């Protein structure tokens, strides 16, 4: 009987996910910027 | 006095005697105090030592202190005299009106009544309000539960209560104030001489004050409940009439109990109360009850520490009350201002024996179309009004009627609301409600059925105002 | 039987013996034990109960414990000086502590001796630490406002003179912070003279470090705030019984104001420190401990203190004793044993949420809980009107809150009423050491109820309150001084505020929407 | 039974009962404009009901485990009380 | 069966009452006597206002009453109005006794 738990593995999963998708945007997009 | 204080502990003290020891729960003097204190006997340790609670402040006490036994229990002044003036535990005018004129000094501790001199069948005491004697009825001489907050409707529905059992009955009242604070009471004591329920001339006031305050030692508050409940025993025994105790939260009058109990030395009990919980509130509990003579019909305020039904406190005193009026906020911010909920509260009484089947009728129907409204809310305020049928909306409506119809003026408020108060008695509340649903008012307007008494007014009313179009 | 402390061998030799010799048994004591600040004296018959003796050192004892064959004392201070053997003299008095106008200004330890060295302390009388609270009858009605300064707590927690209001939250949530904002304020009364209004304060720091109490005087003398507020201080080096006693002494220097028709506040820092303090000393003393290892009469201990703050009917002379005792909570739970006891008590409390403090609203005050039971009644006449209405919005803002997060998603005429509510949480926020005049909180909670703050932007809210203050106090003198005489804003002064607000809204620089 | 451990599961089931409650808010306001443009619906009409019964579980709980609450808080005042007791007899 | 005269099947029925208003026993009594019920019935009452020692002994006292009818070939019913107020005023007793509480400040026996 753990709900908190519960919900914390799943904010942490999510955030993950979007952020890290997130990374790989901004990586391009500055190498982009970057060599011109 | 042939006594002397041995040992001093705080509140606490023991008391070195000579000869003959005075029985337990005997109340002592001690001599050459600034005030009069006394001291209540609690146990006889031997070695001709008693130990005893102060009633009062222990400081400036001496080893070797002479003590009188006054050889009975306290005994406190009883009578009419005692009407309109403040008393302390001990029985000393606190009013500054001078002293007491007492017929006799009853001791604050004695036997319940008999198995023999029992009431039985027990009856209803119609207090006036609607609600009150449809929903939630009143048992003659029986514990009855308050829930209500600071400032809602309690004050007011007190003082209504004493003036319309002064009225229909011609019994008096008891108001028991079991550690309140002081400046509360004043408010109280100046909010009545106000309201003319007590007055300064003689003849009046149907309403004694006993007062322990917060700042008075343990052994005080605990005893100040007992006092008040003998002040009204003595209308009910002598003067054979019904009485009315109100005690301030009894839960003050079990936690002053559990302190002296800790003093005393007794291991406490589960949750840290004493041992004796339930012994010491069933001795006030039964001494409140219906005899031949009269009855002592008991409205006390509950305080639920924590919020916890199941605490021995609450649990031990529910197991006591016959009744429950639970005032709402919600109520008054609707601009009903009797606070009591309908469905909230409740009453043993209530069944179809002990009450006519067509009062258990009415009750459970208004119950039933009430709770049936509060269910309509919660979805209208998700869907709407529309998306309702028409016998939904035939209940809302008569629903809201019947709401607003619980509402009535009272005496006490009439001069502050310029609305004169209405004494509605029983079976013409009854016979109100049960026409009401049978839909004689449907037709009517919602705000017609608002601080009416009886069905009559609110329909007079109606006719009014379809000739004003 | 185990034993008794009095059956000292030393005693029962000289009873062997057959010598009659005492050394004066009354009136003169000998130790017999010491540990932990509690000392067991034989003999000193005659002693009353809460009486200061006199060790052969020099420090002085209270008599707390009399028992049959001795007598159990606190000594008030260390306990390494006084040996057994040595010798108890009865002072012959109880305690007391020097009362009087020339103690305003001025640190004092819990017995009146002045700690701050600015020299010997010149006063008339004594009076006695402890004594019984008022009547019903010398009582009169909370009428008159004691104005802290504080937007949140003077609009919608109104505190009358003659009150007792808690100030309970848990650890470092801004209670002290209150208490002292509102010292502030009552200092103007003494720089413009209106004795009507001129509220004496007393400090009374329990189990406090002397570092802290030193940076609060200066704050105190930093705003000149000084030389009409007293502050007593029992130290965490202070003995337990010094901790005990600080809040009853400073109750009797409030006592002195109040009797004389003077008005005065007293605050208890640390009040919950108290009460261990006496829990040490009972259970050294070996009295049966209750819940949480507290005496059964811990609650006693405050009811006496706190019942002594009193409004005096005008025959007495009409002072009053305001106060405000602190309380710490531990995990915001007010179900423990102390706090239990204060609430029941007290009038109101002050409840304050440390989430809140995280989320920028200072004081950190939840509305929710904090109750007046004096209410309405303590406030001006032209807050009264205005305050309803704000208490109403709150409430139906904090039920609605629960959906905040769905704001575009819920439909019109909802989230309005929440944009409202965060405009007005906005308003009541205050920075520290900062108080404000009952007339300017007016004019900007009138600003907040009528609406013309939905207009601006949630983070200009502050700006506008300071500048448009700036603006009525230069231009609209007339206007405030009525409200200060008066009392009352009137409906002349209702019009006049509801025309320049919005005007100067748009004049302003500040952005809106 | 570890009331620390009691309070915060107390806590996360209000946290999922506060959400899902303001979801039902939500989707009949989103059902409401979608019978106006009348499956779409359907969906909303399901979640809303959808989340008005987990919402009510969600209380039931929270209410069970406040009874649970209560009682270990009174339990852990009684086991403490009397450790201290016990040490005071000897 | 007490009217018919079936003996076998009639048997005598005891009603304890622990910690219990004095009016509600009162008012039991009187339906009992409105039925003509109270022939056969007793009743064994420890009020809340009667001493601890009393309620938790009543119960005892009325077992002792049924055992008579046991062992005399006859068949008796008791009822013990609740317990738990008997278990009260027991763990009053034994605290006051100075004797160790279990959980609940119930005593171990
Ligand atoms: N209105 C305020 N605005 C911004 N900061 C504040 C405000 N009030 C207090 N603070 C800060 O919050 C902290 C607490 O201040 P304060 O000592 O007065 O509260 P406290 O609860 O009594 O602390 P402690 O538990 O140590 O006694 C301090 O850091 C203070 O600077
Ligand atoms: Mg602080």
């Amino acid at each position: 009987t753990r709900e908190e738990e519960w919900l914390d593995k799943r904010t942490k999963s999510q955030e993950k996910v979007y952020f890290d998708q997130e990374d790989r945007k901004a990586m391009k997009r500055l190498l982009e910027k970057l060599n011109t | 006095a042939n006594g002397q204080v041995s040992q001093v502990i705080g509140a606490v003290v023991d008391v070195q005697f000579e000869g003959e020891l005075p029985q337990i729960l005997n109340a002592l003097e001690v001599q050459g105090t600034q005030h009069r204190l006394v001291l209540e006997v609690a146990q006889h340790l031997g070695d001709s030592r008693v130990r005893t609670i102060a009633m009062d402040s222990t400081e400036g006490l001496v080893r070797g202190q002479p003590v009188v036994d006054t050889g009975l229990p306290i005994s406190v002044p009883v009578g009419p005299g005692t009407l309109g003036r403040i008393m302390n535990v001990i029985g000393e005018p606190i009013d500054q009106r001078g002293p007491i004129k007492a017929a006799k000094l009853y001791p604050i501790h004695r036997d319940a009544p008999s198995f023999t001199d029992q009431a039985t069948s027990a009856e209803i005491l119609v207090t006036g309000i609607k609600v009150v004697d449809l929903l939630a009825p009143y048992a003659r001489g029986g514990k009855i539960g308050l829930f209500g907050g600071a400032g809602v409707g309690k004050t007011v529905l007190i003082q209504e209560l004493i003036n319309n059992v002064a009225k229909h009955h011609g019994g008096y009242s008891v108001f028991a104030g079991v550690g309140e604070r002081t400046r509360e009471g004043n408010d109280l004591y100046h909010e009545m001489m106000d309201s003319k329920v007590i007055s300064v001339k003689e003849g009046e006031s149907r309403c004694a004050l006993i007062f322990g305050q917060m700042n008075e030692p343990p052994g005080a508050r605990a005893r100040v409940g007992l006092t008040g409940l003998t002040v009204a025993e003595y209308f009910r025994d002598e003067e054979g009439k019904d009485v009315l105790l109100f005690v301030d939260n009894i839960f003050r009058f079990t936690q002053a109990c559990s302190e002296v109990s800790a003093l005393l030395g007794r291991i406490p009990s589960a949750v840290g109360y004493q041992p004796t919980l339930a012994t010491d509130l069933g001795a006030l509990q039964e001494r409140i009850t219906t005899t031949q003579k009269g009855s002592i019909t008991s409205v006390q305020a509950i305080y639920v520490p924590a919020d916890d039904l199941t605490d021995p406190a609450p649990a031990t005193t529910f197991a006591h009350l016959d009744a429950t009026t639970v005032l709402n906020r919600g109520l008054t911010e609707l601009g009903i201002y009797p606070a009591v909920d309908p469905l909230d509260s409740t009453s043993r009484m209530l069944d179809p024996i002990t009450i006519g089947e067509e009062h258990y009728t009415v009750a459970r129907g208004v119950q039933k179309l009430l709770q049936d409204y509060k269910s309509l809310q919660d979805i209208i305020a998700i869907l709407g009004v529309d998306d309702l049928s028409e016998e939904d909306k035939l209940v809302v409506a008569r629903a809201r009627k019947v709401q607003k119809f619980l509402s009535q003026p009272f005496f006490m408020s009439e001069v502050f609301s310029g609305i004169p108060g209405r004494f509605v008695n029983l079976k013409q509340n009854i016979a109100s409600f049960k026409a009401l649903l049978e839909g004689a008012g449907d037709e009517y307007p919602e705000s017609c059925f608002y601080m009416k008494g009886d069905l009559e007014e609110s329909l007079a009313a109606g006719r009014a105002d379809a000739l004003k179009s | 039987k185990k034993l008794s402390t009095g059956e000292a061998s030393v005693v029962l030799a000289e009873k062997i013996k057959g010598i009659t010799q005492q050394n004066d048994i009354t009136e003169y004591g000998t130790v017999i034990s010491i540990g932990d600040g509690i000392a067991r004296v034989f003999g000193l018959t005659k002693v009353q109960a809460g009486e200061m003796v006199e060790f052969k050192s020099g420090i002085r004892g209270m008599a707390l414990n009399l028992e049959t064959d001795n007598v159990g004392v606190v000594v008030l201070g260390n306990d390494r000086d006084i040996k057994e053997g040595d010798v108890v003299k009865r002072t012959g008095a109880i305690v007391d502590v020097p009362i009087g106008e020339a103690m305003c200004g001025r640190v004092f330890d819990a017995l009146g001796n002045p700690i701050d060295g600015l020299g010997p302390l010149k006063t008339t009388q004594r009076a006695r630490v402890e004594i019984k609270a008022p009547g019903i009858i010398p009582r009169q009605s909370v009428r008159q406002p004691m104005q802290t300064g504080i937007k949140c707590v003077d609009s919608l927690v109104p505190i009358g003179r003659g009150q007792r209001e808690l100030i309970i939250g848990d650890r470092q949530t801004g209670k002290t912070a209150i208490a002292i904002d509102t010292i502030l304020n009552q200092k103007e009364a003494f720089n413009t003279g209106d004795v009507k209004k001129q509220l004496y304060c007393i400090y009374v720091a329990v189990g406090q470090k002397r570092s802290t109490i030193a940076n609060l005087v200066s704050i105190l003398k930093q705003h000149d705030c000084m030389k009409f507020t007293i502050v007593v201080c029992a130290t965490a080096s202070d003995a337990a019984p010094l901790q005990f006693l600080a809040p009853y002494s400073g109750c009797a220097i409030g006592e002195f104001f109040r009797d004389n028709g003077k008005h005065a506040l007293i605050i208890y820092d640390d009040l919950s420190k108290q009460a261990v303090a006496y829990r040490q000393m009972s259970l050294l003393l070996r009295r049966p401990p209750g819940r949480e290892a507290y005496p059964g009469d811990v609650f006693y201990l405050h009811s006496r203190l706190l019942e002594r703050a009193a409004k005096m009917n005008d025959s007495l002379g009409g002072g009053s004793l305001t106060a405000l005792p602190v309380i710490e909570t531990q995990a915001g739970d007010v179900s423990a044993y102390i706090p239990t006891n204060v609430i029941s008590i007290t009038d109101g409390q002050i409840f304050l949420e440390t989430e809140l403090f995280y989320k920028g609203i200072r004081p950190a005050i939840n509305v929710g809980l904090s109750v007046s039971r004096v209410g309405s009644a303590a406030q001006i006449k032209a807050m009264k009107k205005i305050a309803g209405n704000l208490k109403l919005t709150l409430a139906t803002y904090r039920e609605l809150a629960a959906f905040s997060q769905f704001g575009s998603d819920l439909d019109a005429k909802t989230q309005q009423q929440l944009n409202t509510g965060e405009r007005l949480v906005e308003m009541l926020k205050q920075n520290q050491y900062t108080p404000m005049k009952v007339e300017e909180q007016v004019c900007i909670i009138f600003a907040g109820v009528k609406g013309f703050l939905d207009a601006l932007v949630t983070s200009e809210v502050l700006k506008f309150e300071k500048k448009f203050l700036e603006h009525v106090r230069t231009n609209h003198s007339a206007l405030l001084k009525r409200i200060r005489d008066s009392g009352d804003l009137s409906e002349v002064d209702t019009n006049e505020l509801n025309t320049i607000i919005p005007l100067f809204i748009q004049e302003g620089g500040f952005k809106l929407k | 039974a570890n009331l620390k451990q009691l309070k915060i599961r107390m806590k996360a089931i209000g946290s999922i009962k506060k959400i899902t409650k303001a979801m039902k808010m939500v989707a009949a306001s989103k059902m409401k404009a979608e019978t106006s443009r009348l499956s779409s619906a359907s969906e909303q009409a399901s979640r809303m009901n959808a989340m008005e019964n987990a919402s009510k579980n969600a209380g039931e709980i929270l209410s069970k485990l406040t009874l649970d609450y209560n009682k270990a808080r009174q339990a852990k005042i009684t086991m403490e009380l009397i450790e201290i007791i016990s040490g005071a007899s000897i």
